[PDB]
RNA sequence: UUAAAGGUU
RNA sequence: AACCUUCCC
């Protein structure tokens, strides 16, 4: 009896865009996996079509990393908004179990088709 | 310094394992041998073949390094040896 | 109960005869991998939920093919039926029923799953992992079932005994091709699940014996093309079982079957990266992890073992003539020398020389002492040797004869035994006789301990549980310190002893420490900073008294060695050597009262205090070269300043090339050695001390992960297996805070005083006896499957 | 008594040894094994016999002058 | 191996 | 232990 993943992953709003300072204000859905030694987001959903760069700013302010994220990966969710054609980005390096957490924790509490 | 460089010349870079120089170079070869049943299946006769190159045999001595000739190694005689039997032998073309 | 066997049985036709009386379940012991919210581990658990049904061949004989029905809920049934007619196209999968039966009064579905086997590959793992002589029962019937071997070969003495039974090594490889199509299968299942979009962990609870995989409970299912099949816990708990039954030998055949002759290779081919990244493509593709053919790209420490993991279980396909120094003609003042410019490491792969010098002009000093250490002058210009005597590879015999060294008989001093049975010693029926004497030997000593570095095997470790292990274990060293020092700050011990094989010619160690000064020593450290340096190491025979007429054997090693391995261990170790109150004891005295008080340190607040000991059989002939190179790493670990990446990874294959696999001299041949560690370099007990809390650390591990895990009253140690099974299958990364408190909780409960291969343990008797520390049989399932060693009631 | 014959057979492969023995490989051979068998030896009923084996060894050579050299 | 939490004597 | 609740298929 091994289960995916007991307990789901939140998420947040955070800043994407297509290459270096791209990144406007606010456009991704970024799925995180907070640790108290430093928060570490796990996906990130968008409706805009290929955005490799992410950005998030440091604890303290100073300081903002970028992310890398891999390739779009495309689905259909149903809402009240009818259906949403949104494309997925998993950040370069993400391992097997962390994408099936997002997935699984996707596919039990968001719709799709 | 002739069978050395023929081989090393065939290499890609140049850079050729350790073990395989004497493997395919060296010009004299000593076997040694515990008991004439393992003498039987390795350097039966005067002649005998190892790493794909053909051997004869030309001196065998015992762990008292003193002269054994090829007619002495026998099955009932075997009991009447000093049985490290070291046969040094050269490579034959 | 005759409707239900005729619709089980069902389209196909077969002759069930039903194992379970009845239309009842049939209850199990069955190994199982399991991670609830609740519960985790690898533990042996009771399985009711199924019908088995043997099937009759022609004859009424019973064969091992079963139909195991499971009864459930609605919802699962809807699940596993939906997810079925998506993964039904692929051979990996067991077909399934999926009817639905009038059982008493009511209609309940049942999943039938057709022509599986008895045992599935945890029951294997298992019965391989967790060994007991007397309790196996399983293994045994998994080898008799597959042909491996008979009934009446369990009647002999030490049939499971890995030293004086070197013929269970054959009965083990004949059950290595049902592993291999088992991941040839389990690729073609992750390629499916990817295909048809589903997610889910791959157990090897779920695989028969066949390579089958019939369990679609705890799966998901997203858009088509992105699958994750989660394989972390499969592959690691497989690892040791790959080189134990040696699965990969159908490899060394031409187009992969074992009917076919042998590959031939060119001898001329060093650079097998390509055949590397071929098999690991072949066997290991869902492994997320990236994985580096040599080891000198690697990234750092936990990356090198990672894959030199992988480098171990995939260098026993290639030649083993292609292993050793790379060597290249370098023309110095017109005449050529054959030189040593690289190395090919079994484990760490191809490494290249940085500073070779081509069209040289001069050797100084340290030039001339450098080209009179390395094997390939010396291998080159001696002729070809072939030695029946020992299975061991033999490269080269340096003179025209063979030398055999005798032992000398000892000597008596007649007029103290005189005087002592004049008082009234030595009569019959004596508690006190004598025990130890002067063994003498032949001719044939040495080339006879030799077969016994014979007995080291390549052996593939749990990656995942050795990483957080050495992570635990670098916890014990963390009140030491150390560093490089400059040849102004080295203390030499005794200047009378030998400099090694070539350089006893012509004087003691004296002699080259006076004549090169500080800046060639400390030139010559820095060489082997970004060089390789492969040197011969003598093979000495000691004469000393004993109890046991063993010929005991010591190793004369060269003398560069010892001038760069100090310039580390000497500050590394003197630390070691003088702190009092550590786990470690080495160094501290037992006069003025140091017995008192290191039995006092180590009964340091138990709860239920008992005390245990025990003794590896063949620590030094036998220890694998993973946890050898382990130990390196974590005695290196104090380098983190004075050196960077590459120069840690130069004198780690540094060491390795001389102390791990050097070329030995013994009596006037050369020969290679497999493995294990040379007893006589510098860092030879400490090293063991290394190895020795690993291993102890490694039987609490297991001893901690196989407890039933339910049944545990303490919720303290409940979440501590719990959090102690994510750390080791779910995480890639330390977790320092859990590492701290593990290692708190070790040393609360299980408190070691160390002594190179020496131990003594006071334990909570509580805890072992209900599973929650290691007790003596984790301590042997350890070594059986982590040391190809099986120890008894003689050293514990 | 058993601990007289281990130290008799210490002192008797002593003389043997330096009495250049072990320049026949085989008989250094013999020799050695009798002389390690008997210091593991239990009963002194098999000791004896392995012991006077031992010593019809040296009563073969004629390197040691004996009727000098048991003077009594 | 058996949804969760809470509740009383 | 009895016991009920938002329940859970
Ligand atoms: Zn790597
Ligand atoms: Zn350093």
């Amino acid at each position: 009896n091994n289960e995916l993943s007991p307990v789901a992953l939140r998420q947040m709003s955070c800043a994407a865009g297509t290459t270096q300072t791209a990144c406007t204000d606010d456009n991704a859905l970024a799925y995180y996996n907070t640790t108290k030694g430093g928060r570490f987001v796990l996906a990130l959903l968008s409706d805009l079509q290929d955005l490799k760069w992410a950005r998030f700013p440091k604890s303290d302010g100073t300081g903002t990393i970028y992310t890398e994220l891999e390739p779009p990966c495309r689905f259909v969710t149903d809402t009240p908004k009818g259906p949403k054609v949104k494309y997925l980005y998993f950040i370069k390096g993400l391992n097997n179990l962390n994408r099936g957490m997002v997935l699984g924790s996707l596919a039990a509490t968001v719709r799709l088709q | 310094n002739d069978a050395l460089n023929n081989i090393i010349n065939n290499a890609r870079d140049g850079c050729v394992p350790l073990n395989i120089i004497p493997l395919t170079t060296a010009a004299k070869l000593m076997v040694v041998i515990p008991d004439y049943n393992t003498y039987k299946n390795t350097c039966d006769g005067t002649t005998f073949t190892y790493a794909s190159a053909l051997w004869e045999i030309q001196q065998v001595v015992d762990a008292d390094s003193k002269i054994v000739q090829l007619s002495e190694i026998s099955m009932d005689n075997s009991p009447n040896l000093a049985w490290p039997l070291i046969v040094t032998a050269l490579r034959a073309n | 109960a005759q409707s239900f066997l005729n619709r089980v049985c069902g389209v196909s036709a077969a002759r069930l005869t039903p194992c379970g009386t009845g239309t009842s379940t049939d209850v199990v012991y069955r190994a199982f991998d399991i991670y609830n919210d609740k519960v985790a581990g690898f533990a042996k658990f009771l399985k009711t939920n199924c019908c088995r049904f043997q099937e009759k061949d022609e004859d009424d004989n019973l064969i091992d093919s079963y139909f195991v029905v499971k009864r459930h809920t609605f919802s699962n049934y809807q699940h596993e039926e939906t997810i079925y007619n998506l993964l039904k196209d692929c051979p990996a999968v067991a077909k399934h029923d999926f009817f639905k039966f009038r059982i008493d009064g009511d209609m309940v579905p049942h999943i039938s799953r057709q022509r599986l086997t008895k045992y599935t590959m945890a029951d294997l793992v298992y019965a391989l992992r967790h060994f007991d002589e007397g309790n196996c029962d399983t293994l045994k019937e998994i080898l008799v079932t597959y042909n491996c071997c008979d009934d009446d070969y369990f009647n002999k003495k030490d049939w499971y005994d890995f030293v004086e039974n070197p013929d269970i090594l054959r009965v083990y490889a004949n059950l290595g091709e049902r592993v291999r199509q088992a991941l040839l299968k389990t690729v073609q299942f992750c390629d499916a699940m990817r295909n048809a979009g589903i997610v889910g962990v791959l157990t090897l609870d779920n695989q028969d014996l066949n390579g089958n995989w019939y369990d679609f409970g705890d799966f998901i299912q997203t858009t088509p093309g992105s699958g994750v099949p989660v394989v972390d816990s499969y592959y690691s708990l497989l690892m040791p079982i790959l080189t134990l039954t040696r699965a990969l030998t159908a490899e060394s055949h031409v187009d992969t079957d074992l009917t076919k002759p042998y590959i031939k290779w060119d001898l001329l081919k060093y650079d097998f990266t390509e055949e590397r990244l071929k098999l690991f493509d072949r066997y290991f593709k869902y492994w997320d992890q990236t994985y580096h053919p040599n080891c000198v790209n690697c990234l750092d420490d936990r990356c090198i073992l990672h894959c030199a993991n992988f480098n171990v279980l995939f260098s026993t396909v290639f030649p083993p003539t292609s292993f050793g120094p790379l060597v290249r003609k370098i023309f110095v003042d017109g005449v050529p020398f054959v030189v040593s410019t690289g190395y090919h490491f079994r484990e760490l792969g191809v490494v290249h020389n940085q500073d070779v010098n081509l069209h040289s002009s001069r050797l100084s000093f340290k030039e001339l002492l450098v080209y009179a250490a390395d094997p390939a002058m010396h291998a080159a210009s001696g002729n070809l040797l072939l030695d029946k005597r020992t299975t061991c590879f033999s490269v080269a015999a340096l003179t025209n004869n063979v030398a055999f060294q005798t032992v000398k008989p000892g000597n008596f001093n007649k007029d103290f035994y005189d005087f002592a049975v004049s008082k009234g010693f030595f009569k019959e029926g004596s508690s006190v006789e004598l025990k130890h004497f002067f063994f003498a030997q032949d001719g044939n000593a040495a080339i006879s301990d030799y077969d016994y570095y014979r007995y080291n095997l390549p052996t593939m470790c749990d990656i995942r549980q050795l990483l957080f292990v050495v992570e635990v274990v670098d916890k014990y060293f963390d009140c030491y310190d150390g560093g490089c020092i400059n040849a102004n700050q080295v203390i030499v011990n005794n200047l009378d002893k030998s400099a090694g094989f070539p350089f006893n010619k012509w004087g003691k160690a004296r002699l080259y420490y006076d004549s090169m000064s500080y800046e060639d020593q400390d030139a010559l450290f820095a060489y082997t900073k970004r060089n390789v340096i492969p040197t011969i190491t003598q093979m000495n025979l000691k004469y000393a008294i004993s109890a046991k007429n063993r010929a005991r054997t010591v190793a004369g090693v060269s003398i560069c060695s010892t001038m760069t391995n100090r310039q580390f261990h000497q500050k590394l170790l003197k630390s070691i050597a003088a702190t009092r109150g550590a786990t470690v004891v080495i160094g501290t005295s037992k006069f003025y009262g140091g017995w008192h008080n290191m039995l006092k340190t180590v009964y340091s607040d138990v709860e239920n205090p008992h005390l245990m000991g025990w003794d590896y059989p063949k620590c030094d002939r036998a220890m694998p070269n993973m946890l050898r190179i382990m130990a390196s790493l974590v005695l290196a670990r104090k380098h983190t300043t004075c050196c960077s990446l590459s120069h840690r990874f130069y004198r780690l294959a540094n060491e390795c090339a001389q102390v791990l696999s050097e070329m030995v001299m013994c009596g006037g041949s050369l020969y290679v050695k497999p493995g294990g560690t040379s007893s006589g370099d510098a860092t030879t007990a400490y090293a063991n001390s290394v190895f020795n809390i690993c291993q102890a650390v490694t039987a609490n591990v297991n001893a901690l992960l196989s407890t039933d895990g339910n049944k545990i009253a303490d919720k303290y140690v409940r979440n501590l297996q719990h959090r102690l099974y994510e750390c080791l299958y779910r995480n890639r990364d330390v977790d320092t805070d859990f590492v701290n408190e593990f290692y708190a909780y070790l040393r609360k409960h299980f408190s070691m005083m160390i002594l190179s291969d020496d131990a003594v343990v006071c334990f909570n008797s509580t805890y072992a006896s209900q599973g929650l520390v290691a007790s003596i049989k984790n301590f042997k399932s350890v070594l059986y499957y982590q040391n190809n060693v099986f120890m008894s009631e003689a050293k514990c | 008594k058993m601990s007289d014959v281990k130290c008799t057979s210490v002192v008797l492969l002593s003389v043997l040894q330096q009495l250049r023995v072990e320049s026949s490989s085989k008989l250094w051979a013999q020799c050695v094994q009798l002389h390690n068998d008997i210091l593991l030896a239990k009963d002194t009923t098999e000791a004896f016999e392995k012991m006077v084996s031992l010593l019809s060894v040296l009563l073969s050579m004629q390197g040691a002058v004996d009727i000098n050299k048991l003077c009594e």
